[PDB]
């Protein structure tokens, strides 16, 4: 249980262990598979409807951030393509991050080589996951398996299902390092089955108490 | 609803509503007498719309009412004028909402799941919604019925 | 996420029912307070960064809160807080032009009192600068809008304590 | 560190999409070179049809000073 | 992209001075065509999937492009051509109530030509159906609209050209 | 344009213009002739508005115009007024189009960066265009000064 | 087409084809023979299959070949007929490659689109399939029957 | 990728033609000689390794492209060209499965001799070592299944040179 | 990119030898330039916002590229402007650092004249305000510290020119 | 080396470099005469580290040197005494550089997999490397021995 954070917008909030004990084991094997809970129809979630997998979610889910529209300069003033890719970029700070960074932590140099055409939304996004920054807040000061759990949540916007995937990101954690897990998530299948190269993640998935948490109260 | 729908924007994009977002805001509420007076007209005649509506569509396609059909006997056929009901009441929401997500939500999210399970044909609930909205045009001034039609034509495209 | 008019048809959809007079008395109350709200938005998105600074100087400021040993001390922990205000503020404007609190549970207050128990954060100066942003609303945008945004104001406070 | 300016044609099979994908089908992009084994096979296998491929940074033949 | 009053404007600001008579008539040209545009579009929107079903059918059915070895042939090509010629007549749509044909170049001509090279989409034929899409559309309209839209699908063809 | 960010929004989920897009694309259309004469009496009274602005900023914030300050001096007292000169037009551009794209687009994106290089401060540009709102207002009647005031809030939010 | 899945399936992990995936090669390329001579005898009798068919849904769907219909007059009848044809001919292909993609890839991606771009009910080209299935089983004895209706009930669950 | 069964099918529907007598003959033929193809392809999987051992030494060792200045001295080269050789291997049991090259194509022709190119990779010398493999193959596999592997290696090969 | 250092190792590496006699004196000769490498690098670090402050003060500033019609004219482009400047001065700085500017081609020059062209960035007008950025830097470090980091930001402009 | 590393850890933060990098760049300016002190005395001794280190190994690992081993014989000794040379040769190209890049960037970089394409053990090789160290480490001053230990264990770890 100490290995699930809150299901918050912004925040890598973990139980700890030694703080109000409250350690809850279970015996998972290696095949089980965590039940979740679609930001969407019922009906898409990908167990039931694998080909579902990027199926935007609508009303029901949360709200979708592509670079649908052309980049500028791809002279003159008041070009209108300023203000959407603008806004898909501080969604991908918010969706990496959970929130927006204080002046002068951006990524600037991505910024203008994704507004330039020069990389894609995905190649941003992994710029932003493997940016010191990143390390030092959601990386560096949280046990292992809870830094992957968070980092799949934010960049795959689900949970893991189990050890399959725990297990792998964990393993090339022990060989390889922080750049190479998030590598591993960022060019996974499911990350382009769900998220193209054009498409800011978002929130897929809940655990059942995550839903709870948002959907229980008065 | 559309101060849902612009919340939601906002919120997504961590901003407040934007000038144009709380115009729109304004131009629904200023105009809110239309819409409910369009409710309204729906709601007090829906039996007559239903009724209507159903002749039209069993005599359109008597093979749903005859036997054999999805909708043959007393009991189906007032199911499926019950299903036509509850078609014109989302539409209502839709109409006061200013807004198709009710609708969605209601009763077009997973709708072909549905009817494929119960086997009723959807081409014929889509003609059915289509007949509901004939009626409920004749019923009204033809700006309340471009109106509504947004609306119904919602509905009829989610099941086409 | 409901604003007024999608509480009154879920509540019907719920029943089953058409809109009857008493919610469609219900959906007119809301339109009538909808120039309202939005003026009192407007108000409150000009002047948010302002009412958040007069917040804080009246709450937080010059206290062992942002003395060394407080939770505010710290540029980073400063900013931090500033910008959970701002959060709470852009959120009850939300909910005031909704004219309902629901977001604040699906958004905000969600697991949000664990959040500050896991981080130390003190909930009572928290509540404290909530309550100085309402009485600072309440005299840049009024008495009615003023009272509205109260409400969710003391929404949020209601979830944190 | 090695970039090359990958070019690439992605056609869409099963999914006739009705929103704006044309920035998604025919794309020219930076790639770094320790993605570019990974990204020439996620293309290929998706479909692709990858034109051109170019050392847009970095030289041939470099045994230090690559990174 | 950008429309008349935007292109006055930018005008006006590359210039450097505040909106003056002559600026000020341009304006009132696009002003007074509003009615005409906003029509033309409501119409187009109510009838965009039949325009798309007659041009198809005087253009491109029952010929080498439709049968097999044709590029319309399998399910998959012929929905992603009617897809296209979707898209082509709503962007032209878009163009028409602006009054300027830069988003035909933001969003629908930038990169156009590699793609269908590529996936070895017609040229001729496309152009084809785009001028048939023309002659539906300005029998639905009118004159003046069927005109302008005509300038606006000729527009997208030259690209393609 | 208020056309041009109407069809974005449409664009955003590939469809066309709601019927509600239109009829407030044909309200403002209609109502151009209002607009088009809040424009000239902004633009005909021009230094007006920005002198009287400036006196009444420098009376607001005496700092800038003080030994040290970002402005003190007639040169940078003058491209200071030149500042808000532009900012005017700006908002004129804005109430025009019916839209706050033009203004950003033209004087909002990255004016802190700018300003950060140039060393002034930016509430104190904020209050500039606050002062000039006001003094414009005073010069027009009540719903022609905040169909303006709207713009004129618009870039003060954008500042500070 | 299961050395295909399988050589997919295996690239995927970028390893090669483990013993149970080639036994399943193996296992496929043995049932060759049979698949094939069901596949023959679905193209011998190819044009009656489809008369047959069409004549049987003329007469459940009689409102199609009379005025107003889609397939009214020679001309949309022998394209009616063709598309049933075209379909007969996905179906073999699908049961000599023992699977439903080619029958995909070809037929079933887009159908809904294109027969509603071109007006013709979908329920209706469902029910002229169903009708050359049941010629076609007519012609096979269970186990090969059996084994087409795979072909033919997967083209009627997308068809409809 | 597409099979030999794929390629007939795809050869008669360009057609809009029903499998005829010789599609039917390829069929057979290709179903006749499915269990050479499965027997050749369980061989080669547990000696990829070993033939790629063996090929590069007989190919590539002690000459000028692993010696300083050769596109092999270093071990990130040396590795990375262990890689294409595993990656050939795999590819043209592939394409010998399938009873067709189009899968070489896809995933190995796609781009990769621009590729090469740009890092000044002799093409001379991987078609050579590419040739030695297959002769290795050859010798494991037998001799009709070591023609079909030839065939798809000089196919690869001729891609690249 | 590579430094001295790692430059006469690629060399002695390709031509797979030791460290010789030319290769220990150019190590040597770096090792005597980086006590000035560095005292410049932590001098240009110390100050660097001024100095492009002052260089475009003294080279942009109150002309027609800061006017209406001037590319700099604008928000977005004064912003735009300086971020390029500062990146010009930090690469240099790098370079500088390094005794080497192949730095400057695989993390400055990788496409940027191209872009210049496309976006219609001045080509003069940017080697004018680095002229500036060297004069000033040179006048704050020193006349061979200032020959240096002249040196590579001509380097940097030539790569643009 | 050391300067292209700091060069690259601050280009990722965006930054002119922090005093710490710019201090390490001046102490190993200011000690490159011992540096290549250093590595002058293994460049000109190479042969005879390469001989002893190869000799102890062969006492520590009779193996490699039997029948069946990858270095068997006289010119798979001659191969396998080459590659002690050429990662002497990579210790010496780091010694120099104060940085382990070039050692990986040339030499273990894919070691791995290299040997094992070729069956050479790579722990013996690593056994080959601390040979190497233990008999350099005496030819050479006390604190000069650490100094290239740093590199000979660097290299022993990343080829374990
Ligand atoms: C039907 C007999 C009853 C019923 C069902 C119902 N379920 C949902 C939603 C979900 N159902 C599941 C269940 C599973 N997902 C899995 O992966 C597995 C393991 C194989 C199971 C059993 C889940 C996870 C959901 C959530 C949505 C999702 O599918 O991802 C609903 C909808 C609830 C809602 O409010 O939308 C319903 C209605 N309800 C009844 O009343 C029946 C008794
Ligand atoms: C002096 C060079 C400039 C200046 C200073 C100034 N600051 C304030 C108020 C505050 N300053 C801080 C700063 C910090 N708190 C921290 O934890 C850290 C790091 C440890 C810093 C740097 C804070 C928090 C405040 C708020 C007051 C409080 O401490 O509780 C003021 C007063 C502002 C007011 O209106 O009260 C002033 C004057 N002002 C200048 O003009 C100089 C350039
Ligand atoms: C300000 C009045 C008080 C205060 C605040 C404070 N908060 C934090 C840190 C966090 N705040 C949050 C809050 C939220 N996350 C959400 O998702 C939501 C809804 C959108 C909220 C409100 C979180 C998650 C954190 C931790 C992560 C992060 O800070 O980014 C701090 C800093 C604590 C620290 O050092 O981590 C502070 C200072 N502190 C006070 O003293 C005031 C009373
Ligand atoms: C018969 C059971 C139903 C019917 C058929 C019908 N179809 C058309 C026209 C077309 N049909 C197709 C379909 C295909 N083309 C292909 O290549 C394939 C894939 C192998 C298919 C399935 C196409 C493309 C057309 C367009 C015409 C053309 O080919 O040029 C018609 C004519 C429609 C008209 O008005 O022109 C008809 C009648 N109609 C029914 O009512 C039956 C349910
Ligand atoms: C129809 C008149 C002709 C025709 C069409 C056809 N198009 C494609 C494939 C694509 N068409 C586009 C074009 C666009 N996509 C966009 O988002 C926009 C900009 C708003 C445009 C103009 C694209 C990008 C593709 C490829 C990606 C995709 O389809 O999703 C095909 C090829 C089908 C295939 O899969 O090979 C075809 C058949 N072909 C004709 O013969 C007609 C003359
Ligand atoms: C006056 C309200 C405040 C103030 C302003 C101030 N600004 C400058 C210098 C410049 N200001 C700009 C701004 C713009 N140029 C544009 O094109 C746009 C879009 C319309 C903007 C907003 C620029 C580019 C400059 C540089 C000089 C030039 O215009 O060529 C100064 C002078 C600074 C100096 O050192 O000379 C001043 C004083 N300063 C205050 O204190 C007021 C609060
Ligand atoms: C000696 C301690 C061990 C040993 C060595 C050995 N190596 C080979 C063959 C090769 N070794 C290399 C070496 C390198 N490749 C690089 O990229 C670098 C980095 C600078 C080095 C050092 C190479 C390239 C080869 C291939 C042959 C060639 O160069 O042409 C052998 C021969 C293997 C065989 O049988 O072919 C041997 C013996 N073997 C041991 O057992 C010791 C532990
Ligand atoms: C080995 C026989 C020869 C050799 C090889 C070599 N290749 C590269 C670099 C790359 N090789 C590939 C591989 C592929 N691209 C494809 O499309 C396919 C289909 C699956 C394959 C196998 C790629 C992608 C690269 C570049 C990117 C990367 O490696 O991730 C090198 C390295 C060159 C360099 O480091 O600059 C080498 C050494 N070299 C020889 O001398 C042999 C004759
Ligand atoms: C300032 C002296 C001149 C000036 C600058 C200017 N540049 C742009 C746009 C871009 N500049 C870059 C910069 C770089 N590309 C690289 O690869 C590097 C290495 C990090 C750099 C520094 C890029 C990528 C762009 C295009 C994308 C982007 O927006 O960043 C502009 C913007 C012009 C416009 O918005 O249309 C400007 C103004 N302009 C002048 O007039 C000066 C002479």
């Amino acid at each position: 249980s100490g290995n699930d954070p809150l299901e918050i917008q912004f925040g890598a909030i973990f139980p700890k262990e030694t703080r109000n004990p409250s350690k809850r084991p279970a015996p998972f094997n290696k095949d089980t598979k965590r039940i979740l809970i679609h930001r969407g129809p019922a009906v898409n979630n990908q167990v039931g409807n694998p080909s579902a997998v990027g199926e935007f979610p609508g009303s029901l889910g949360a709200k979708v951030f592509r670079l649908n529209g052309g980049l500028p300069g791809a002279g003159t003033s008041v070009k209108f393509g300023e203000s959407s890719t603008q806004a898909l970029i501080r969604a991908a700070y918010r969706q990496v991050f959970g929130r927006d960074l204080y002046e002068g932590q951006r990524l600037s140099v991505a910024e203008i080589q994704l507004e330039n055409g020069d990389i894609s939304v995905r190649e941003f996004i992994k710029r932003l996951a493997k940016s010191e920054l990143f390390l030092k807040l959601y990386w560096a000061p949280h046990y292992v398996c809870k830094a992957i759990e968070y980092m799949h949540r934010r960049l795959l916007g689900r949970p893991t299902y189990g050890r399959q995937e725990m297990n792998q990101y964990f393993d090339i954690a022990s060989k390889q390092g922080f750049y190479a897990v998030v590598e591993a998530m960022i060019d996974s299948k499911e990350y382009s089955d769900a998220f193209g190269e054009d498409t800011v993640p978002y929130e897929r998935y809940l655990t059942p108490g995550g839903l709870q948490m948002r959907s229980a109260r008065v | 609803s559309i101060v849902t729908k612009s919340i939601v924007n906002a919120d997504a994009e961590a901003r407040y509503l934007s000038p144009g977002e709380l115009d729109r805001i304004k131009a629904f509420v200023t105009g809110g007498a239309a819409r409910l007076r369009i409710a309204e007209t729906l709601t007090g005649s829906r039996e007559t719309i239903v009724k209507q509506a159903g002749d039209r569509l069993f005599q359109k396609r008597p093979d749903i009412v005859s036997p054999g059909g999805n909708a043959y006997g007393e009991e189906m056929t007032a199911t499926c004028l019950r299903d036509m009901d509850y078609y014109l009441r989302l539409v209502t929401y839709g109409v006061v909402s200013g807004d198709v997500t009710p609708i969605e939500e209601i009763g077009l999210v997973g709708v072909r799941e549905m009817y494929r399970s119960l086997g009723t044909p959807i081409e014929a609930v889509a003609q059915s919604v289509r007949e509901m909205k004939e009626v409920a045009s004749g019923l009204m001034s033809s700006d309340d019925a471009a109106e509504a039609s947004a609306y119904f034509d919602f509905v009829i495209g989610k099941m086409s | 996420m409901q604003d007024a008019i999608t509480a009154v048809i879920n509540s019907a959809d719920v029943q089953g029912k058409y809109l009857d007079g008493a919610a469609m008395d219900k959906l007119k109350s809301y339109f009538a307070s909808g120039e309202l709200r939005v003026r009192a938005a407007s108000v409150i998105s000009a002047n948010a960064a302002t009412i958040v600074k007069e917040a804080v100087a009246k709450s937080l400021l010059y206290s062992d809160v942002t003395r060394p040993g407080g939770n505010m001390y710290t540029t980073r922990r400063y900013a931090a807080c500033i910008r959970d205000l701002d959060y709470y503020l852009r959120y009850a404007t939300y909910a005031m032009l909704a004219g309902d609190a629901s977001i604040l549970d699906e958004r905000v207050l969600n697991g949000l009192k664990e959040t500050y128990n896991s981080l130390g954060v003190p909930i009572s100066s928290t509540v404290q600068a909530i309550q100085a942003i309402k009485e600072v609303t309440a005299s840049l945008v009024g008495a009615d809008a003023g009272k509205e945004m109260g409400v969710y104001l003391d929404y949020i406070c209601s979830g944190l304590s | 560190m090695r970039m090359f300016r990958i070019t690439a044609c992605v056609p869409s099979q099963t999914r006739i999409r009705t929103q704006r994908e044309l920035q998604n089908t025919y794309f020219t992009k930076l790639v770094p070179y320790d993605n570019w084994f990974r990204e020439q096979q996620r293309i290929m296998k998706m479909g692709g049809k990858i034109v051109k491929v170019e050392l847009a940074t970095g030289r041939p033949g470099t045994n230090a000073g690559l990174a």
